[PDB]
């Protein structure tokens, strides 16, 4: 941005714009490595969280913000209430509360859950 | 319980029927319905049970990932081709160049029924 | 396959999104943390890994 | 067959083999040199079997008790029938609060007799 | 195996069961006597719950008094369970939420 | 049958009892008993079972890598800090600390005992 504004025929322009596609070609170069899926993917530039809250108290009662810190059983809850809403929202047409195509298809949904969080899941 | 078993069906279109011809190793023409309360796909491993959710997949993507439950995070390693001819590369132990249960001219046919309120849509 | 796929986004009134997210449903076993399971499973990938190659290409030029 | 010839149903066999080698491979890193018996003979496995079905899971437990593994597995309450066939003790694991707390329970095989006063 | 999968403890069922019987005794009952009055049909997957019943409504559960219990699964083969010492009590078990 | 499972203890050594002093979760002290005839730790999810196999490899391995089992072979997701103080969930994001159960001056046990013919070794 600062090269654009130079008096020199597109040379700054040029070399800045080198610099930038230098950077581009490294991350093409490596396209598994963290940074270069950091910069070149939608959804790598941002971290996700999730919040457990009270229904009547606003204030998080327990934050993961990412912080993994859960056993196998309570990461499989939570992906699994994430993908249910996720699926929900979808296929939900655009200003109704009810989805359309009503069905969604589970394999080997719960495998590190207890009997007793499988239920809550359902 | 069953009171909210009944909202399924009404505002939403839910799957209650699955016909297949020639799909993968369910040779010849097999049907499976559905209920409008949930349903369970049960029986001993490796029999068809991914192949029918792959089969109702393909009714619905573009480009579908086949065995997505045991193959998630590499390349599928069935295609549709696979399905339409109904290779048996695990099932083995004789096999003559992998099993191809139909190698000559073929036709399959994958049908789903969706319903509500008594409207169809297959 | 396209036009039947555009039809019954018309049916349902959900994009091309929904559909492949719901084939994605059925892979959740291999699931991690949070991160993961928001990276892979939904909001598909929309990378642009691609584009940069054809940058690169011009910039060549 | 000098390639595995198929599995037992979606990865059987296969399963079962690389279960077994994995097995082969603890005993002899945990063997001695020169040594036929792993001097630590104990293996702590968490989620014993999520992802496998009992008739290979009972092949794994085999396979374990083989090669002189003393093994102890973690389940969630989950696959009991054959944990109790295959082994003589549980600790039962429950949290409340903000605190968790163990309670151990064992059973053994009285001597008796399949059954009495019937077929033998 | 399929079979054998299909038919398996279902703890609802039991927890019904065994919430019954206590509101019917009254009384704090321990394992082995639960075990007598109730015949588990699947031995420790049954002790488990129960167990999952002490802790979960407070009950503490002593192990240094070991009771015991001689149960007969059902080929004939009889087993003796060296269970703990637990106080379960109808009125605190009901106070509970059960899933 | 019962033959063959006499070999523990007369060829090497098998654990057979582990003590626990104010770890993760455990406040107090807290034992387990192995039978030498293989063992089963259960119980529901959001328990020690994890906690209670992540001390006793802390006592072997010299770099553990806790909570194996749900990260799948992935970045540790706990530390020995964490063990130690009793770390239980995030814990919000306003501080508080409840989530910590030993933020003072605190001290915690951890021991495995192994027998071999008789001979103990803890
Ligand atoms: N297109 C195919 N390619 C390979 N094997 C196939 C195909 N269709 C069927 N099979 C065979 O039929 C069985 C399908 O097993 P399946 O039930 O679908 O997997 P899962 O264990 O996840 O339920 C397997 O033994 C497989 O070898
Ligand atoms: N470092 C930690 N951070 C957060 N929670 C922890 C930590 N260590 C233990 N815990 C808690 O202790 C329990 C350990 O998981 P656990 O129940 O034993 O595994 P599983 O799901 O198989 O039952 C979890 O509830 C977890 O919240």
């Amino acid at each position: 941005n600062a090269a654009r504004f130079v008096d020199d025929n597109g040379e700054s322009h040029y070399k800045a714009l080198q610099v930038l596609v230098a950077q581009l070609r490294d991350a093409c170069e490596r396209n598994r490595t963290l940074g270069a899926k950091a910069l070149l993917d939608p959804r790598f530039r941002l971290e996700f969280a999730v919040s457990v809250m009270d229904r009547q108290s606003g204030n998080v009662i327990e934050s993961r913000t990412g912080s993994q810190g859960g056993s196998g059983g309570e990461k499989e809850i939570i992906a699994s209430y994430v993908l249910t809403a996720s699926l929900s929202y979808a296929l939900c047409p655009a200003g109704s509360r009810y989805p359309l195509f009503g069905t969604i298809i589970l394999d080997e949904a719960f495998s590190r859950s207890s009997h007793a969080v499988a239920g809550r899941i359902i | 319980m069953n009171q909210v078993s009944g909202l399924a069906g009404k505002e939403s279109f839910i799957l209650t029927r699955i016909e297949l011809f020639n799909w993968g190793g369910f040779h010849g023409l097999h049907q499976a319905a559905i209920h409008q309360d949930g349903t369970a796909v049960i029986g001993p491993t490796g029999s068809g049970k991914t192949t029918l959710v792959d089969a109702l997949m393909t009714l619905l993507c573009a480009n579908p990932r086949y065995n997505l439950a045991s193959t998630g995070g590499h390349e599928s390693d069935r295609d549709l081709i696979s399905y339409v001819r109904g290779v048996s590369g695990p099932g083995d132990g004789g096999e003559g160049q992998s099993h191809i249960a139909r190698p000559g001219k073929t036709v399959t046919g994958i049908a789903a029924t969706l319903e509500r309120e008594g409207k169809q849509v297959r | 396959k396209k036009q039947y796929l555009a039809r019954l986004r018309d049916f349902f009134e959900v994009g091309e999104n929904a559909f492949t997210l719901l084939n994605r449903a059925a892979g959740l076993k291999q699931l991690n943390s949070i991160d993961e399971i928001f990276r892979e499973l939904v909001l598909d990938d929309h990378s642009a890994f691609d584009r940069a190659a054809e940058v690169a290409n011009s910039f060549d030029g | 067959e000098s390639r595995t010839g198929s599995q037992g149903g979606s990865g059987g066999e296969k399963e079962i083999i690389a279960s077994y080698v994995l097995t082969a491979s603890l005993s002899y890193a945990l063997c001695p040199a020169g040594s036929r018996y792993p001097l630590f003979g104990t293996i702590i496995l968490d989620e014993a079997f999520s992802r496998s079905s009992h008739a290979v899971a009972g092949r794994i437990i085999a396979a374990l008790r083989e090669f002189g593994l003393h093994a102890v597995f973690i389940t969630p309450n989950k696959e009991m029938r054959l944990l109790r066939d295959h082994t003589r003790s549980a600790i039962v694991v429950h949290r409340r609060g903000q605190n968790s707390n163990m309670a151990s329970l064992s059973w053994e095989e009285l001597e008796r007799h399949y059954q009495r006063r019937g077929n033998a | 195996d399929f079979w054998d999968a299909f038919n398996g403890l279902d703890r609802e069922v039991l927890i019904q069961q065994t919430l019954q019987l206590l509101a019917k005794e009254n009384r704090p009952v321990g394992l082995a006597e639960l075990a007598e009055l109730l015949p588990p049909a699947h031995d420790l997957e049954t002790f488990a719950v129960w167990i999952g019943m002490a802790r979960e409504a407070g009950i503490e559960v002593i192990d240094s008094q070991r009771e015991f219990a001689e149960l007969s699964d059902g080929e004939g083969r009889r087993w003796r369970f060296n269970l703990p010492t637990t106080g379960l009590e109808s009125q605190a078990l009901m106070d509970i939420d059960w899933e």
